[PDB]
């Protein structure tokens, strides 16, 4: 049976790892009011940096893996997107001071990956010595942008009904910042031979690039708490529960794949913490130019404020956990 | 020594490619985009000759972003000194 | 349109935590802080309803601040177009 | 306060450091340069005290540099509240 | 019979690798309509870093070398500056519609050296294992600073007869930006010891940060495509068989010295590559402070959308193949 | 009889390394007149950076150590701090035309800490084989913010004598920028595991992100330079000779510690190049929003100008020659 004995220091292991220290770190400072800022200059830089890995890292695996192996739990990922989206239409849309349009647009985050939480995901993983599918940092394009599309097309329907296209709606919001960057690694690692260069400049400092934006989450982080409690109390217990149901639904899905592939039991944990992160670099950007009519502030403040730490702290213990007791780890 | 009218719009960043393409279509020969912070933000100034051109391109960005986004525009009288684009190709 | 004038004040950047809190104590709905060189310095830009609202900004950053650090603040007069926080609930 | 005239030079940034020297040998007391967007351009902002002063500043660079840069100058009337560099040691 | 076979595996390895990859990925996504933009405070610290690194390497090897040996490499690189903006002045500025400005601007760029050239011809030379004399990355100031300012020169006389002074001309090109970089790095290189800096933060990362540059200048190349075809059809001729034309007189240079003295075989390929490349850093901020009077669009676009493509896509296969087919390789 | 003859040397390798070769070579590119600036958002972030690296290593190091080995000398930094500031009370506030309110600024930058001079002691005495304390990077804020601190107490007392709240004046210089960045660094230290994002981005690029801040300085040492000469004649008598008795009387008080505790005698050098540093990154702003009154340029260019060079070309040399003729070496 599952223990918590373990759960807790591993627990504590997250807690001080410098994905999520830094971002517990920033909320200190800027609870204590330092004057600290980071440019914004710095910043677009950052998140392009990021993303650009992650596109390369996802763009090296897929080409050099057999797509026949990794067609099935990329058919989850791309349902699971969707999936997530639909499940705050139904759940989160019906409180009774809950708004319709922002309901959809923090459910389309939610839906969405964190390249913070799965890259944590990935290096709590190795440091278990658990062994995962090489391409598990490819399943990030195919739950994100679903889950980011299903939320501006399902929310601007509502929004019509309340007095349609899909092809606009998706190349506005994939041709944007942090999206556009994302396929750029993704073409890149696909085509060409980008691995004099991610090896040497975009992998290496690609933990230390993110260190310094989870202090930058941090920071603001504070000032979205409190401005959260000012739309409902809903977007807290949503964000507190829903990482928790989604992994769920995603490590029941990544058992299926389990079984009718080779499909490593490392793996699921990758496609599980994929699924319960919530997205904080590419996903506020995208629904703001797509959904504007929505509050910034109970989707944004309610996935990176309560959303991340939530799927990087009692979400990684709990899945690479399930997966010790359950077989490999 | 030509008159003309400074509309200045303050909006999101995220308006930076939207804003442009309003201004542009309204004639406007030729604007100028900065960041701008604030508790992040743009400012535009667009110069035009005549106010009446002014509050249109004033108008089709508060009827098409205000409600959504946050932003105020506002207009001052300035004096064109020098300027190709601006004061035709023999003016000013 | 709406009257305001527009208060402009630059000074150096160690004062954007401190003459920000003087704008926001004095009851002005929104400023405007920028980056800015010259000859390393901040731009404000608060648009004020009266004339003797935006000189009492005015004076209390020129007596607390002025007198150590360099600054210069002029008033602008410019006309509102559309804005949500600066025309009330319902004008402009 | 004290009238004054609010010259604006918008030029491109590798005249940063060449219209700096026309300002400053035209004896301007103190000038305001800050970057510009889309896509590299610069923003000047000179106070003088008359505009047949701005007017020299003006006149100097549309001649030296306008003909193979792009800018535009303008004028806007404001007034200085409050300056040590501006109104002397007492003033304003 | 020499054949043209691996020419083509040569070609492809270079459209492959990340200093044109990124380049020819900057124009896909820019003509998709992306919104991601660089800021300009990361890409003037990029300019200031990568030409840092010629300078630091060209210093460390001037010193640690027989100045003996390079004097002559040296001195044909100086007359190759200046001889090819000649060229252009007697083969460009003749045509039927070109403004005799213009060309010596454009003569003067492709006459300069490009760091995004000339560092892919390092990287392709170790990569077939052809040894090239360590002080060939020294080459760059002495064909750049030449080929520039004989551009200002003779544009500026030409421009008095329609109604001089070289020294005013030399000290205002010199001490602006990404020149005054190099030198810097020139002058720590030779005196000082930076063996320390240099080997852990500016070489590990100076091909990463190329290809973010490669990036900007290929989004932006895609605006310049177009806008060049507004003003002469020449400039595409000339920019497209100049670096080849400008690489064969190289290279013929280049075994002059390689029978004089002991210049290796892959070291007239830095020769002949350091002199097709067209300068793209450099080269348009220091002939637009110097030629005013110049169209920046017949000369940056004819030198960083069709000069540096040809010259590291079509020029360094064809003069590495011509190297192994003519001796050690 | 000890001799001078490896002082020349060691002072000659000083001037040679890259940490105060970039300060000189960016006095003399600006001397020339260079047009070449680095970006405000880059001079941002790499302030942020250095200084985080000087809070992670303070952190690792000091839950790593016995706390008790490491009590007086930490004693004595505090109480360092606190008495070179007094110092210039009685010595540099009593000459003939010297404002008290700038005496106690720069006494406050003088008996701060440097984090470029500090970095050259560590980095020297490894270069000699010298074996220093683990943990004698934790020394920097046990000084730097004392002496802050007292320069603003002391000043302000006498401001009020000369016609109040004591800890808002701690507060409000502490949570500033480039102090809580420390702050940030040494918190996460000491609580959490930061090794990961420490020695792969923090420490492998720290001393070149230093050398670009010491070409920043140095750039600007040129505008101080000469215009410091307008304020008054004893402000470079100053910056001369006190780095070499604020050395000297922390050597004395380090070799306390050397028998009163099992302080290592390349410990004392690092605690004697410390106090004979000028803070140049930590201390300007702090002092700038703590005494408005104090002209920011007769502190500023007294301790950035004259007081690091001095206190990095002439003091390391001399105490790692002080110690290497004392005992091990």
């Amino acid at each position: 049976m599952d223990f918590l004995s373990n759960f807790l220091t591993d627990f504590v292991g997250q807690l001080q790892s410098p994905t999520l220290a830094f971002l517990i770190g920033g909320m200190v400072i800027a609870a204590l009011g330092t004057q600290l800022v980071i440019p914004e200059a710095i910043s677009t830089i950052i998140v392009f940096m990021l993303l650009t890995k992650i596109g390369l890292t996802g763009g090296m695996a897929i080409r050099n893996s057999n797509l026949t192996e990794m067609l099935l739990p990329v058919a989850f990922s791309v349902i699971l997107g969707i999936l997530i989206v639909f499940i705050a239409r139904f759940t989160l849309a019906k409180l009774p001071n809950v708004r319709t349009v922002d309901a959809l647009a923090t459910g389309g985050l939610f839906g969405a990956v964190s390249g913070s939480t799965m890259a944590a995901a990935l290096t709590t993983l190795e440091e278990s010595k658990i062994s995962y599918e090489a391409w598990a940092g490819a399943l990030y394009p195919f739950m994100d942008i679903p889950a980011l599309v299903t939320a501006i097309v399902v929310a601007n329907i509502y929004l019509n009904k309340r007095k349609v296209k899909i092809w606009p709606i998706i190349e506005e919001s994939l041709q944007g910042p942090a999206l556009s960057a994302m396929l750029l690694g993704l073409a890149l690692g696909i085509f060409t031979k980008p691995e004099s260069v991610y090896e040497g400049f975009y992998d290496p400092l690609f933990r230390g690039l993110l260190s310094i934006l989870m202090l930058i989450m941090g920071m603001e982080a504070w000032s979205r708490i409190g401005e959260l409690r000012k739309v409902a109390q809903w977007y807290v217990v949503y964000s507190l529960i829903a990482p928790i149901v989604h992994g769920f639904i995603a490590f029941g899905l990544g058992m299926i794949a389990h079984y009718a592939t080779g499909f490593s039991l490392g793996g699921v944990v990758v496609l599980a913490v994929i699924a319960a992160s919530s997205s904080d670099i590419s996903g506020p950007p995208t629904l703001r130019a797509g959904i504007p009519s929505a509050n910034p502030s109970a989707y944004i403040g309610s996935s990176t404020a309560i959303g991340t730490p939530i799927a990087i702290g009692v979400c990684i213990p709990l899945f690479i956990g399930l997966a010790q007791t359950l077989g490999a780890g | 020594a030509k008159p003309a009218n400074k509309l200045v719009i303050v909006t999101e960043k995220i308006l930076l490619k939207k804003i442009a393409k309003i201004i542009d279509e309204s004639g406007a020969k030729g604007y100028t985009v900065m960041n701008t912070g604030g508790k992040a933000n743009i400012k535009f100034e667009i110069l035009t000759e005549t106010r009446e051109m002014a509050e249109e391109i004033a108008d089709r960005v508060a009827v098409k972003y205000f409600n959504d986004y946050a932003g105020i525009i506002y207009i001052c009288s300035a004096e064109v000194l020098y300027g190709h684009t601006f004061c035709g190709p023999e003016g000013c």
